[PDB]
């Protein structure tokens, strides 16, 4: 998410057990690195 | 003892002490109920 | 006003300038304050009675 020209990402990792859809459960995001770029960003894409 | 103090850009007056307080990497301030200066992280050390 | 912070304030803008925002700040804290008493004064007559 972009704040008024920050970059703020957030990071969670846990183990499921998971083929299609979703699983029922609940988990926090912990934030991991605030980035005082300034961009502004459009679009974005999979380089995977 | 009591003194004025500037933290982070949170000012006021109080005494400073340490205390147990566990805050995220991240966090360098927290506020209490009251939206006032609770406790806050030295940018230069690691303390409460 | 501009902000709730009294020290924000004052630090910041020019004695004659700040004048104009702490007025805004104190004139709504005696309503406020003044609407607690009130309360009071109206609440303690049911538990008088």
């Amino acid at each position: 998410k972009n704040i008024d020209g920050y970059f703020k990402i957030y990071s969670k990792h846990t183990p499921i057990n998971l083929v299609r859809g979703l699983p029922q459960g609940f988990s926090a995001l912990e934030p991991l690195v605030d980035l005082p770029i300034g961009i502004n960003i459009t679009r974005f894409q999979t380089l995977h | 003892k009591c003194v004025n103090f500037n933290f982070n850009g949170l000012t006021g007056t109080g005494v400073l002490t340490e205390s147990n307080k566990k805050f995220l990497p991240f966090q360098q301030f927290g506020r209490d109920i009251a939206d006032t200066t609770d406790a806050v992280r030295d940018p230069q050390t690691l303390e409460i | 006003a501009i902000s709730s912070v009294l020290n924000d304030i004052l630090s910041r803008l020019d004695p004659p300038e700040a004048e104009v925002q702490i007025d805004r700040l104190i004139t709504g804290r005696l309503q406020s304050l003044q609407t607690y008493v009130t309360q009071q004064l109206i609440r303690a007559a049911e538990i008088r009675a």
